[PDB]
């Protein structure tokens, strides 16, 4: 349910 | 939620000297990918906040090289190698390893500089305000240091109490001084009952208190 | 050249709704995720929400889940925060910020913020009065002048001089709370006394919560 610290929200 | 504890909370520094800001996290910030997600942010007077540092030590675009970051695990330090007048502001750490990201309480940096006496000015109420039924009289103390100052209002030499309010600025990013306004507010009828309006200023840079005044009309 | 500008802050009653916007310029907006962050009394900075570059994922801090919705329109270079079910805890400055390519590194550029005040009190725009330069506001070849901005609610008022072309020597003071519950502030500037007859000094006062804009030319006293 959370975003991990290495998730990339960018293109 | 991970707690980020900064110290000190206030950091007075002489121009050109180094400064260290410390941050401790309640859990280790090492993540399973090998990275440590510890960031620093800066808020300056008049400016949007900005990131300075990410991944403990990597510096952002437009950030001068006098800023650096170090540390590991739970303990981290933001170092300014030589503080400049433009570095006044509040500095925050932020951890991103644990959910949700959390910030420290901030450290305010202020510059210790030489004593500067205020320039003192006074403004009577405008005729436009008087037509509305109120009289605000403004006393301005411009560009002084240190921040401690005493302002007293006298109306026909009677010391006033209860009808004034003061406000002081943040420290200036160029000359490291403060400014202050004190406003005396009266009804128009009360304003018209007296002649001499004076503000008296006491400050370390003045050998004796200075009075600025005017005669109504 | 990256610029972020938030808008929409003002007073809102508990339980009602308010939409914030953030206008982006100077970069390819659709290439970046976007965050909201807030700074509330006694809480410091708090991360609020993120939206992916394409709107495909959204995450929220627990306390706003079920109440706030983040969205974006890439064609209009705009980010939104729809705030429903407002609570007293929500009074804060709201910032938008451009996402880092790893979530744990946060965000690099921020806007200046927009202030949301949760309150049952009515909005009231300010009265603006000149602080004219005179023999009582001059020293050593310099003259001070200003504008007094009285009786507004909620915060903030912003002041510029000469549409932003006059910035040197300006001080705009923090607002003071009057016993009425309304705010007041002043803004002053120091200028050459020699050219008070030839230069024009106008304070530009904007109270966005009431959509009140006032431009006041400050004339010298003689």
């Amino acid at each position: 349910p959370n975003a991990n610290p290495n998730a990339n929200p960018n293109a | 939620d991970v707690v980020m504890t900064q110290s000190p909370l206030s950091l007075p520094v002489t121009l050109g000297q180094p400064a260290s800001i410390f941050c401790r996290s309640s859990q280790s910030l090492v993540y399973s990918d090998g990275n440590t997600y510890l960031n620093w942010f800066q808020r300056r007077p008049g400016q949007s906040p900005r990131r300075l540092i990410y991944k403990v030590s990597d510096r952002d675009s437009g950030v001068p090289d006098r800023f650096s970051g170090s540390g590991s695990g739970t303990d981290f330090t933001l170092q300014i190698s030589r503080v400049e007048a433009e570095d006044v502001g509040v500095y925050y750490c932020m951890q991103g390893t644990h959910w949700p990201p959390t910030f420290g309480q901030g450290t305010k940096v202020e510059i210790k500089r030489t004593v500067a006496a205020p320039s003192v000015f006074i403004f009577p109420p405008s005729d436009e305000q008087l037509k509305s039924g109120t009289a605000s009289v403004v006393c301005l103390l411009n560009n002084f240091y240190p921040r401690e100052a005493k302002v007293q209002w006298k109306v026909d030499n009677a010391l006033q109490s209860g009808n004034s309010q003061e406000s002081v600025t943040e420290q200036d990013s160029k000359d490291s001084t403060y400014s202050l306004s004190s406003t005396l507010t009266l009804s128009k009828a009360d304003y018209e009952k007296h002649k001499v309006y004076a503000c008296e200023v006491t400050h370390q840079g003045l050998s004796s208190p200075v009075t600025k005044s005017f005669n109504r009309g | 050249q990256v610029q972020l500008v938030e808008s929409g802050g003002g007073v809102v009653q508990p339980g009602r709704s308010l939409r914030l916007s953030c206008a982006a310029s100077g970069f390819t907006f659709s290439d970046y995720g976007m965050h909201w962050v807030r700074q509330a009394p006694g809480k410091g900075l708090e991360w609020v929400a993120i939206i992916w570059h394409d709107g495909s994922n959204k995450y929220y801090v627990d306390s706003v889940k079920g109440r706030f919705t983040i969205s974006r329109d890439n064609s209009k270079n705009t980010l939104y925060l729809q705030m429903n079910s407002l609570r007293a805890e929500d009074t804060a400055v709201y910032y938008c910020a451009r996402a880092a390519s790893s979530f744990g590194s946060g965000f690099d550029y921020w806007g200046q913020g927009t202030l949301v005040t949760v309150s049952s009190a009515s909005t009231k725009g300010p009265s603006v009065f000149p602080l004219a330069p005179s023999s009582k506001s001059t020293s050593g070849g310099t003259a001070a002048l200003g504008c007094l901005v009285k009786d507004y609610f909620p915060e903030p008022v912003t002041v510029s001089w000469n549409s932003g072309a006059l910035t040197s020597g300006v001080h705009t003071f923090p607002a003071v709370l009057q016993s009425s519950g309304l705010y007041s502030l002043s803004s002053v500037v120091t200028v050459p006394s020699s050219s008070l007859g030839t230069q024009t000094y106008i304070c530009n006062v904007n109270h966005k919560p009431s959509n009140t804009k006032v431009d006041k030319k400050v004339e010298p006293k003689s």
